[PDB]
């Protein structure tokens, strides 16, 4: 059962190299091309290069010559990708991709695609490094509360944060993060709740940053 | 003539099958030992005597198909090919016989392999892939030799050793001249994959007199 | 060979119909032109492959059509997962182009923000930089502007915002603005104001506290 399987992700700086490589497996015929297509943050899909295993044949996109290389391993039925010199904007999702022939009627066959799972690549001058956490406050009586948690300064992604240990999901907000200029990153999640329930409702949220090991369960109480 | 060929093909479990209808050296055969390791040498057989009479993995030689009928051209992938024991190949027609021409897209379209063994007949089997990938085959009908046992051999090919009367002309049910010989075709490394590394013969066979000059691929 | 899709977002309501394009700057070689589902966090999906084949799995509410330059990708009845970004691609060629997607996002009535500011605790103040977050909460459509004012100096240049995707439950958005000052700033000025402009809201909000009280 055909599956491409791609290494894991990686953090490099900048001016570095990185090999990705994607391992066929599955076939009982195997396929003849592989492309690597990526994919930056916010932008769009990008096809970067094509190799023929058996002649060792490779056809790069411009925008990456000069940068790329694909290169084989027949016997292992594995692909790589190198990218060199790499610099912030190189931040993205990589995927080998190969085509084979699905189905065919009257006489013409139809190619289809399958995809390797992705292989994330960060470039980012930063180190590791685990968030300050600080509480939003709420600021009613009969009506409806925000409270929350700011999780600043962390690096790599991701965080997970939760509100009393799992129990509170509904209405819970956890913001995509944002870059700041210094390379770490910022997030906030918040809460909505009853007026009525501040002072009185425990109000944890549980962050956990794996990258570093951090682990904070932040009281976030009205301010005095 | 070309347009003749069912191909009514389609991958659906994801084998890259299909791959191998136009290019080459392309097969995995790691999982060839545990498949092979199915199919049992005619040593292991039991003897068989008296009169003979007539009665899945068809990478086996010892595979006992059915006698050959017609099927509907929506099941076949790539071309049909029977043995006499020339390899000849078997296109689409109607249900009346009539060769048609639109690569089996009908459903009325059928192969007609019904078979008599020559030499009163057509040919000895047929081979070929249905629509997702597995290789089918029907012939003969295969040869009750007797004998005693659980390991009874139902013989589709030459089994002499087992029975001094099981030859090829009396047996033969497709491509297997032999327990380690198969009729060489173009689609061969196609419908028994695993027989990628056997070794071509020229060989020579008779028929009722008729003499058959063929590759036989051995092990 | 560039393909352009249109439109470019498409708003609608579940069990109802949407029909996005593909126009290609030349033809396609074999219709070799696949669509895909782009979700968030997710890898792309292929759903359509040689212009008109589903892939396995993919329901029959989608459907996929054209040749040579124009391509169709069609979607019967709208549920709830079908909403997302939606890209296509040609491969006739060694050399593959995307087109740039296409969003497809829940249409629901207009449904204004709440919002709430939220003061830099003193923890963070004791490190010596100041967040201020505004926090625009469940609201539709997506269009929104925040603007901070400090002594009623609209501000610039620093604040980062960043927006949920859309709410499986009820179909909105949620929105967060963090401006970040030094302690020393921050000690500068008095009044923090955010200013919320958005459709459901007959003028714009602020909401807002003096440092210190
Ligand atoms: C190409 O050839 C392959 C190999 O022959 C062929 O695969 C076989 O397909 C049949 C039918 O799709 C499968 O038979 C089924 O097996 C399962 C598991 O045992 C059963 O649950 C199924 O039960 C059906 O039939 C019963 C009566 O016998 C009913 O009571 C029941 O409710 C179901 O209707 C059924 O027997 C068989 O397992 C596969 N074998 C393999 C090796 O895959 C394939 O279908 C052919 N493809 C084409 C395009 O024809
Ligand atoms: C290549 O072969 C593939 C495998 O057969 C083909 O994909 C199959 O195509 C058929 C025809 O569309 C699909 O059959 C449909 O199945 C759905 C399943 O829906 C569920 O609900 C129904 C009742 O509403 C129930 O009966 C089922 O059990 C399901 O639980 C039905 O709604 C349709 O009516 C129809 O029966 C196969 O499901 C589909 N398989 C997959 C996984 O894609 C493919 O079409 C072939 N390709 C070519 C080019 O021919
Ligand atoms: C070549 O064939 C072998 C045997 O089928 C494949 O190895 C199998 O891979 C599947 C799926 O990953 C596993 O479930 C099996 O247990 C594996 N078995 C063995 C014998 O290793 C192998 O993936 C195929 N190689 C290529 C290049 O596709
Ligand atoms: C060729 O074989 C087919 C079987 O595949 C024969 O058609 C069958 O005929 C019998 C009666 O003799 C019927 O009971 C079956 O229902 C038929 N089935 C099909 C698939 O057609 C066909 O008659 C044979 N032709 C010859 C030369 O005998
Ligand atoms: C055929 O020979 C090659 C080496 O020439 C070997 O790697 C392969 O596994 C062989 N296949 C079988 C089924 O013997």
């Amino acid at each position: 059962q055909v599956q491409l399987v791609q290494s894991g992700a990686e953090i490099k700086k900048p001016g570095a190299s990185v090999k990705v490589s994607c391992k066929a497996s599955g076939y009982t015929f195997i396929s003849n091309y592989f492309h690597w297509v990526r994919q930056a943050p916010g932008q769009g899909l990008e096809w970067m290069g094509i190799i023929n295993p058996s002649s060792g044949s490779t056809t790069y996109g411009q925008k990456f010559q000069g940068r790329v290389t694909l290169t084989s391993d027949t016997s292992a039925s594995i692909v790589y990708l190198e990218l060199s010199r790499l610099r912030s904007e190189d931040t993205a999702v990589y995927y080998c991709v190969s085509p084979r022939i699905a189905h065919c009627r009257g006489g013409r066959c139809y190619e289809t695609l399958d995809w390797g799972q992705g292989t994330l690549v960060t470039v980012s001058s930063a180190s590791t490094k685990g968030p300050s956490v600080f509480p939003l406050a709420p600021s009613t009586s009969g009506g409806t509360a925000a409270l929350g948690c700011l999780v600043k300064d962390y690096f790599p992604e991701p965080v997970t944060v939760s509100w009393n240990s799992g129990a509170l999901t509904s209405g819970v907000h956890t913001f995509p993060a944002v870059l700041q200029s210094s390379g770490l990153y910022s997030l906030s999640s918040v809460v909505t709740v009853p007026s009525s329930s501040l002072g009185t409702q425990t109000y944890i949220c549980n962050v956990n940053h794996k990258p570093s090991n951090t682990k904070v369960d932040k009281r976030v109480e009205p301010k005095s | 003539h070309i347009n003749r060929t069912a191909l009514n093909c389609n991958d659906s479990l994801h084998t890259g099958f299909l791959a191998a209808l136009f290019y080459t050296h392309k097969f995995n055969a790691s999982g060839c030992p545990e498949r092979m390791a199915h199919c049992r040498p005619i040593d292991e057989f039991a003897q068989g005597w008296g009169p003979i009479t007539y009665a899945q993995r068809p990478y086996c030689w010892h595979y006992a198909p059915r006698q050959c009928g017609t099927i509907p051209a929506s099941q076949v992938c790539g071309p049909v090919y029977c043995f006499t024991p020339s390899p000849v190949v078997v296109g689409t027609t109607d249900r009346f016989g009539a060769p048609t021409y639109t690569w089996g897209e009908n459903e009325t379209d059928v192969l007609i392999l019904n078979n008599t063994r020559p030499p009163q007949g057509n040919w000895f089997g047929c081979t070929w892939m249905n629509s997702t990938g597995f290789t089918k085959t029907c012939g003969g009908p295969p040869c009750n030799i007797g004998g005693v046992g659980n390991n009874t051999l139902t013989c589709p090919t030459d089994c002499f050793r087992k029975h001094p009367e099981a030859t090829y002309t009396k047996c033969g049910s497709g491509p297997w001249l032999t327990p380690r010989c198969l009729v060489d075709y173009p689609y061969r490394l196609w419908h028994y994959p695993c027989t990628v590394n056997f070794t071509i013969f020229k060989v020579r066979m008779y028929v009722g007199g008729v003499e058959h000059r063929l590759n036989a691929a051995c092990n | 060979i560039v393909l352009t899709q249109s439109p470019v977002s498409l708003s609608l309501s579940p069990g109802e119909r949407a029909t996005l394009s593909c126009r290609a700057s030349q033809s396609v070689s074999s219709n070799y032109l696949a669509w895909y589902q782009l979700k968030p966090g997710r890898a792309p999906r292929l759903l359509i492959y040689g212009a008109s084949s589903r892939a396995p799995g993919i329901p029959d509410r989608f459907s996929g059509s054209g040749s040579g330059t124009d391509f169709t990708l069609t979607i019967s009845r709208l549920e709830p997962e079908d909403f997302a970004v939606y890209y296509c691609q040609q491969y006739g060629i060694s050399s593959w182009t995307f087109g740039q997607g296409t969003k497809v996002e829940i249409k629901r009535t207009v449904a204004a923000p709440s919002v709430f500011i939220f003061p830099p605790s003193d923890e963070q103040l004791k490190s010596g930089t100041a967040s201020v977050v505004c926090l625009l909460n469940n609201f539709y459509p997506r269009e929104a502007k925040v603007q901070w004012k400090v002594d009623n100096a609209l501000q610039s240049g620093n604040s980062q915002e960043s927006v949920t995707e859309q709410d499986s439950k009820d179909s909105t958005y949620s929105l967060s603005s963090t401006l970040t000052l030094s302690k020393a700033d921050y000690e500068k000025h008095k009044v923090y104001a955010c200013e919320v402009t958005h459709q459901g809201l007959s003028s714009p909000v602020t909401k807002s506290f003096n440092r210190g009280e």
